[PDB]
Formats: C-alpha cells, structure tokens, sequence
C-alpha cells in the first residue's frame, strides 16, 4: 500500500478501497 | 482524527482501517 | 443498470465535495 | 440509500446534502 | 460545500458537479 | 450504453490533462 | 480568473457557480 | 459531440484535442 | 458488463495506491 | 487478467496486489 | 497537454491517457 | 525515472511517452 499523505478525495477514495464492503465514515474533526 | 492522522501525517494501511466500519 | 463500484467510487468522491466538514458515512 | 437515488439517475449537490452527516 | 483550494483536474470536477446541466466553461488565464 | 454521467466525469478530467491552458467547454 | 479565485485563494459555493454556463 | 464521440468508443488525446478552446 | 476504458481508469488508480512504490504495469 | 477478473466483480485490496510489480 | 507538476494518481491516469492502447509502466525509483 | 521527471519536475507530452510500452 502507497505510503504518502492523503487527503481531500484522495483520502476518501483509500477509505472506499481499503474498506471494501465494510464501508467508512469519513468525519473530519 | 483522520486528517490529522493520514493527511497531516501519514497513514500505514493499518491506520487507514481505523476508519472502516 | 450501472456498475455498483464504479458509480460508489464516483459517488464518494462528489460526497467529499458536498459534504465538506460535515463528513459522511458510506458502506457498498 | 444514495446507491438506490443516484447511480442510474443524476443527484445534484442538493439531493446528495441529505447524505452528509 | 467544501471549504477549500480546488485546483487541476479537482477544480473541474467540482465545476462538473455544482454545474449540474448548466454545464461550464473551464478558461484558466 | 454507459452511464453518461459516469462519463462525463471521466472525459471533463481528460479534457483538462488535454486541453491544459486553453481551457474547454463542457455541457451535459 | 477561475485559478486565482478558486485554486490560488478558496472560492465559495456561489463563486464556484460564476464559471458555469 | 464528445459525449456521442468519446463514451462508447475510446477518443485518443489526438481526438480529445478537438473539445479544447 | 462494464465499460472497459471506465473501468481501466478506476484501476490504475487503485493499483497506485495498492501497488505503492512497487509499481505496476499495464495495457488495455 | 486484471480488466477480466476486476471490472465485473470487485477485487479487494488483496486480489488487486496480485497485478503489482 | 498540460504544462504541470503530475504526482502520484494524477501521474497513473495521464499515462492512462496518453498511453492509450499501448499501455504503461509506472515504476517509481 | 517518472517521478523525478513529471512529478519533482515537469514532463512534456514527449517525455511522459517514454513511460508508455
Ligand atoms: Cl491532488
Ligand atoms: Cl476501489
Ligand atoms: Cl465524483
Ligand atoms: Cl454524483
Ligand atoms: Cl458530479
Ligand atoms: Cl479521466
Ligand atoms: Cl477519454
Ligand atoms: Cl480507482
Ligand atoms: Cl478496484
Ligand atoms: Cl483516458
Ligand atoms: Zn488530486
Ligand atoms: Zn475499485
Ligand atoms: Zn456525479
Ligand atoms: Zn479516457
């Protein structure tokens, strides 16, 4: 898996992949 | 929380799971 | 009928945008 | 759900608010 | 609405989505 | 037959690698 | 124009909508 | 139009060039 | 079935960010 | 292949590494 | 054709683009 | 390679095309 900062989309596009059929919240302080 | 986390700093795949459901 | 994961990935996308700080929740 | 709503027709940002937490 | 710099290919797709049928004209100076 | 609005997001992004500095039109 | 506005600085909702047709 | 040209057939950056201003 | 140009598009990005500095090859 | 294995059904993280160099 | 740094996904799909039938290698260092 | 290149530095079309098979 990449190691870099993600943010904005890019982070919440990891989220989808990395989640799979889990799901996740994105909720940002 | 996340952004601190993963965009601020940098995120291991095992972090970026934290946030799974 | 689309792709679910295609238009998921979209979705989440067009979410960040209008959600902003709010945030959102997903699950396929 | 919003896959229901908006995958096979197009939701503006206003449809996709009610999704937002 | 996100509060924040949109830029490149970022700042099209928000255009994409805000425009809805309107459509949009991208013309960077 | 594909989503139009899945592609249409595709080929505003592609516009934008392609067109650079001249800018485009985009209408759905 | 739309990069000084929106990617240089930040643009509101509303700004954003001056670049649509 | 490009929506009719480029979404069931692949428009190369060759084709694509002709939707630029 | 899919749109194979969409769904190409959606797969090298997920393959960026599995692959990571490992990289990746491919061709449609 | 990666488009006939992965554009009609999902592949996880884990079946997607399978493509990595 | 864009005149810009392209990082990281941004890089990945414009080889996509650019590429087209022929493909790519994205080997970073 | 690619990343000194197009991402540390900036890439023409030409020099984007070497990364392609
Ligand atoms: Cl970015
Ligand atoms: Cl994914
Ligand atoms: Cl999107
Ligand atoms: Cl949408
Ligand atoms: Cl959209
Ligand atoms: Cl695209
Ligand atoms: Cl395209
Ligand atoms: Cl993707
Ligand atoms: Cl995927
Ligand atoms: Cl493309
Ligand atoms: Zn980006
Ligand atoms: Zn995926
Ligand atoms: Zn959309
Ligand atoms: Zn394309």
């Amino acid at each position: 898996f990449v190691n870099q900062h993600l943010c904005g989309s890019h982070l919440v596009e990891a989220l989808y992949l990395v989640c799979g059929e889990r799901g996740f919240f994105y909720t940002p302080k | 929380g996340i952004v601190e986390q993963c965009c601020t700093s940098i995120c291991s795949l095992y972090q970026l799971e934290n946030y799974c459901n």
